């Protein structure tokens, strides 16, 4: 109860710009599928590997918050 | 400078996959020494396999960029 | 069933009664693809986890 | 969703006003298929010496042919 | 026995809260006799598969001990996934209350 | 002395970005179905697909929160 | 306790972010309706589906911003 | 007091993200009539409607900010 | 060892700031598909690109958290 | 010195900036790579000459972060 | 001594700015020339012209924070 909760709470910061890029992927999918539904697997693949970067970042981010929260 | 830029690309790339499989396997492994009822770990066994499907994903990615960080032309 | 002036459902039974009376036989079926796996899944790592 | 798959857009706006026409009530569905039916000879050549020849009466046969 | 994979797939869709809409829109008109009768008829249904086929087919589990292995295979995974768990249970219940052993403790000498 | 509201409150803050991800997954599904309205269980899938990914980070913040208060 | 003030209306900062994903949704709505107004109504049922996710996260900011200041 | 100040200007940071969703959507209402005019009045319910939620959100963020500067 | 930590989550705010940008680039990946799927390879090429480029500055990030967390 | 470790932290922050940047410059090229392909020896040249000055503004980001991490 | 580090840092906390918009214009270059590749010469002449403001504020974004350094 003292400045390690604080800076694992700032470490938290980055999960918002998370968020917004894994809307912005999953917004283009809807896109390109409303146009060209007939690739849907492609760009469902490609959101995937987009999500490979997005989603370990984000978790990185998390487990460093615990770090800090248990250093 | 490039390289240590080179290096530290490379060596990221390498253990990645590492990564995948070892701090979120403590994670993992830290969900199944906590949890004790069967709804949980119902509920815990998608997430271990999506936990695989990640790493076989990171794997391919690093293999990516590591035929192309060691492809020469000469 | 054209042959006799029959109908082919009675046609269809007796070919089916004449078939299951040879079982031993296997007949073809059009092919589906397995279903409930990801369910079976779950269950199953219950199955482990609380059976070993 | 035409260039994509190798279709022209005229190809693409007769067979959907086909299937429109097949949407009609009978008594102006009879003139539109009546003043929408087919009939070509396509005669193919290569330095004369005709390759092939060959009719449609269909707008799918003839766009596929 | 036969068709365990299709048990598995069975409890799969039971445990799904979709299907239990899909069995909430099926019960309409419907009598409980009509659903005792189908599930009887189900489980004779199987019965009846295994005394026929038995006669002239060979699963791939087959032993010389035949479905006497597959049964006791049955029992051992039941005994072990549910009633071993029960003993975990009520082993850290008695150690909670009373210590390890404690329901086996001798009365109070008097 | 009140540090732990403090961090928790911080910790809490990514659902400002997960709110905007959520909006801006949404607004794509509205726009791809007054587009191609036939095509409306693969845009839903999809939203779905990013809602859980959203919905588990914002649901992962707010358990840190509660750690962080009630540590 | 005048800290545990602080808190709260960090807590409550999030809640800027919610209403600009809520802005983001309607405007999507408005628009759709506009590029498509034969259906008007299933844009308006994505729009409350979306919106219950929101709404309930700003429900949940604002008993936390309340927890935090009594406790 | 001092406290109840910061905590008071804290939660009027979150006024703006309020100010965004209301800009969106009222630009989004903007370009939807002009595009279509023939739908006004149905883009003029829409938008109420949204403004109900950002209006309360909006004030509930004031209402918040004045309970703190009293406690 | 107050400071350190802090500092690292000050500086783990690169992260969340640069998974905005990499859904940019795999959202203009999936927009280029639907456009154009006759092109796959010569759009994923560049996106691998740029998406390393974004990679080596989270590397960056995350490499000087480190280092004060630990010196 | 902890406040060292605040100031470089505090310079390492504009590359949340840089990266959406870069990111949002890939991704026009991609779409133009997906609209008018037979000119990606253009369009590759004015990226490089804009990657040729984000860098540069990059690499100010951490020489600075790492001068105030030891002077 | 490193609150003038610090004021450093701060004063060099906007370059991120400056960077999006440099790659918003090359964005927008590539994507006019894109549309239209015979008129890249003046595409490019105002693409420069821009940077003549743009690395300008940077040059000043440095310089200042490099006196607040020292001075
Ligand atoms: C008293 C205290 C306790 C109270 C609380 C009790 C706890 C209750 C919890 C609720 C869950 C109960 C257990 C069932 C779980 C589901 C199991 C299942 O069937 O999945 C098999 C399902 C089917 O696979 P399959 O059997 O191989 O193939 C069959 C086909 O799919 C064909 O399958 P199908 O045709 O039958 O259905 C397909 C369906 C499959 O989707 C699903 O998997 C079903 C999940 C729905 C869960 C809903 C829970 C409702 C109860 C909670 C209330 C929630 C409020 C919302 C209410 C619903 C409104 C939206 O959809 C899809 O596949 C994709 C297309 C989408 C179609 C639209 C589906 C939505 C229909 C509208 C909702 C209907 C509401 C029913 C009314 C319920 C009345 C009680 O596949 C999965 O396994 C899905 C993934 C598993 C889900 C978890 C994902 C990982 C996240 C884990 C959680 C995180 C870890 C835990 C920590 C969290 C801390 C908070
Ligand atoms: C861990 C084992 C010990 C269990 C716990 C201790 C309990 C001791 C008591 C044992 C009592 C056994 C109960 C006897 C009752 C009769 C059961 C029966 O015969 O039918 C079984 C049943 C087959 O039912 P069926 O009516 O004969 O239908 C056949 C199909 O038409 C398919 O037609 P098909 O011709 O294509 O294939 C026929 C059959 C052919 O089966 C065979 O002939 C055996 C396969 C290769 C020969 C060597 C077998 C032993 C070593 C390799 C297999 C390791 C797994 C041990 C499997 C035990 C059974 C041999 O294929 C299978 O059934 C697959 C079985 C192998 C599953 C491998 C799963 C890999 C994940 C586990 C990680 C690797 C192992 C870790 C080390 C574990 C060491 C203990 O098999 C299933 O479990 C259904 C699987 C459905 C997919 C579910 C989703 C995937 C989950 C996979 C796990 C499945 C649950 C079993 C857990 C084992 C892995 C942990
Ligand atoms: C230009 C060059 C590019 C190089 C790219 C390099 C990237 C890939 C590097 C990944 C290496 C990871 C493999 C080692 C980890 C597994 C260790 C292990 O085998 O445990 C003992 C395993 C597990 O045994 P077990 O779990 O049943 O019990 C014993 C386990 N131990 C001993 C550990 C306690 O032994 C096996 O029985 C294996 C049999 C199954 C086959 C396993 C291989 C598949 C899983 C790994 C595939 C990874 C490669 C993916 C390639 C994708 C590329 C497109
Ligand atoms: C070569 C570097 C890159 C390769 C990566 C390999 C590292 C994988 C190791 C597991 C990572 C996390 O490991 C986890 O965190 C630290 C590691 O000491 C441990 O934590 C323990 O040590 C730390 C010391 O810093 C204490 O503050 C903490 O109270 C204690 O619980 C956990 O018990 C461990 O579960």
């Amino acid at each position: 109860a003292g400045v390690a909760s604080l800076s694992a709470a700032i470490a938290l910061m980055s999960v918002g710009g998370v968020a917004q890029g894994i809307g912005s992927l999953f917004a283009a999918l809807v896109s390109g599928t409303a146009r060209n539904p007939s690739i849907k697997e492609d760009l469902f693949t490609y959101t995937l590997i987009g999500m490979g970067f997005l989603e370990f970042l984000g978790i990185i981010c998390v487990l460093m918050s615990a770090v800090l929260l248990y250093s | 400078r490039f390289y240590f830029m080179y290096m530290a690309r490379t060596t990221f790339q390498a253990v990645r996959p590492l990564l995948a499989f070892s701090v979120f396997g403590e994670v993992m492994k830290l969900v199944l020494a906590t949890m004790s009822s069967g709804l949980f770990s119902f509920l815990f066994s998608f997430v271990l396999a999506f936990e695989v499907f990640y790493f076989f994903l990171q794997c391919y990615i690093s293999y990516t960029f590591l035929t192309m960080f060691f492809t020469v032309l000469f | 069933a054209v042959l006799f002036d029959l109908t082919e459902e009675d046609c269809y039974k007796y070919c089916i009664r004449q078939r299951a009376a040879t079982p031993e036989e296997l007949v073809e079926l059009k092919y589906t693809k397995p279903k409930n796996l990801v369910s079976s899944y779950g269950l199953c790592f219950l199955g482990v986890w609380f059976g070993l | 969703m035409w260039r994509s798959s190798g279709v022209s857009f005229t190809r693409y706006a007769s067979e959907m006003a086909a299937l429109l026409r097949q949407c009609l009530k009978e008594p102006y569905r009879t003139q539109a298929m009546q003043r929408n039916q087919i009939h070509l000879k396509e005669t193919v050549y290569q330095q004369g010496q005709v390759l092939t020849r060959e009719t449609f009466n269909d707008i799918k046969k003839a766009f596929e042919a | 026995g036969f068709h365990f994979q299709q048990y598995i797939a069975m409890a799969g869709r039971a445990i799904n809260p979709v299907q239990w809409t899909r069995a909430w829109r099926r019960m309409e008109g419907k009598s409980a006799t009509e659903v005792y009768r189908d599930a009887l008829a189900w489980t004779n249904n199987q019965f009846a598969q295994i005394s026929r086929a038995s006669q002239y087919r060979a699963w791939w589990w087959q032993n010389p001990l035949g479905m006497g292995l597959v049964l006791y295979g049955t029992y051992k995974a039941w005994h072990m996934i549910y009633m071993v768990r029960k003993q975990k249970k009520t082993a850290q219940l008695v150690a909670a209350a009373y210590g390890q052993g404690g329901q086996w403790l001798n009365p109070v000498p008097r």
